[PDB]
């Protein structure tokens, strides 16, 4: 399984070079995301109000996507529902603050419903 | 357009996604054939980048599938090859 | 450069072979196959579009699996 | 009306978008004889002096890709080795002449090997 890697590299990489090409904003957003450690769970759905689930790695990043109950990511907007840390613990949107990032268990998980697009 | 440059990059993602061993997950790839499939049979740009928003979740999805600081750093190091 | 865009047609090329049907074809397809992986794992743009000539001649060789000319009118007609 | 044809006509519709996109000579020449009806019917090889046979349609085409021995072909240097007419029977190159041409079974197949 030597040479398949070298095949499956080069197909990643080409495929990369196609969406940087692209330079679609909402692609771009959810490439950029991933690489700082902000990756979905499940697939970013299309219908207005599903289900996503997406970790959100650091407090830089949350504050760069969240805003009140507002979740933006892949040009969308997204109404969070439900914030857990890495112990499963549901986090209350008031406990997110600049003070109080480091008592928080980082990553985050978010939960949020499509909506505005 | 870049109408065609979408669609060509959605049969190289779901290629990607072929050789990442995903059929064996019947509904993932039941799932990704149907968004490859709109992705291709779309008729404005909308709804090519918008079912490649999600088609591309799938890999980003995918815990250490692809190493994208990996795979970034090879790029930044080719450097046009 | 252009060598990239050699190598992602080459994985469009070979996905349309598979829709169709040359898989049943051990024989040609391990030939498609080994092509495809030569592009994507090429040196430079000579080795990559003389192996993307042999791997689309595969397409051009098969009679009807194209009609070069009716894809070619969709393509006029549509631009 | 299947799906799945039209995502075949749709991915081979794009195909061509990013054949006809890449401008290449050696592609560009395969594809227009295709056009033509000179289409191969075996994987053109990359090896020097190994065969290849195409369909040549008609005495316009043939003239534009062969001189005396030479098949010219996908930017390449082919030497004719047979010819076949339509019935199977060998044709003598030099038979294949402007003078002769009608009263020959079109179409032809050349088998060459690559000089390169």
């Amino acid at each position: 399984e030597d040479k398949r890697a070298k095949v499956t590299s080069a197909m990643q990489t080409m495929l990369f070079t196609m969406l940087r090409k692209l330079d679609n904003d909402a692609l771009n957003n959810i490439i950029n995301n991933a690489r700082d450690g902000c990756v979905p769970l499940n697939i970013i759905p299309l219908t207005t109000a599903a289900k996503l689930m997406v970790v959100i790695p650091d407090y830089n990043t949350y504050k760069n996507t969240c805003d009140g109950t507002t979740f933006t990511y892949a040009s969308a907007l997204w109404e969070i529902q439900q914030v857990v840390d890495a112990d499963s613990k549901i986090v209350q949107l008031s406990e997110i603050s600049m003070d109080n990032s480091p008592n928080l268990a980082w990553p985050l998980i978010v939960t949020a419903l499509r909506a505005n697009s | 357009s870049k109408m065609s440059d979408v669609k060509c990059t959605s049969v190289v993602l779901l290629s990607v996604l072929q050789q990442l061993r995903v059929e064996s997950s019947s509904k993932l790839w039941a799932q990704c054939v149907q968004l490859h499939n709109d992705i291709l049979l779309a008729k404005d740009t909308t709804e090519a980048f918008e079912k490649m928003v999600s088609l591309l979740s799938v890999l980003l999805s995918m815990q250490g599938a692809v190493d994208i600081n990996k795979l970034c750093e090879e790029m930044l190091d080719n450097r046009a090859t």
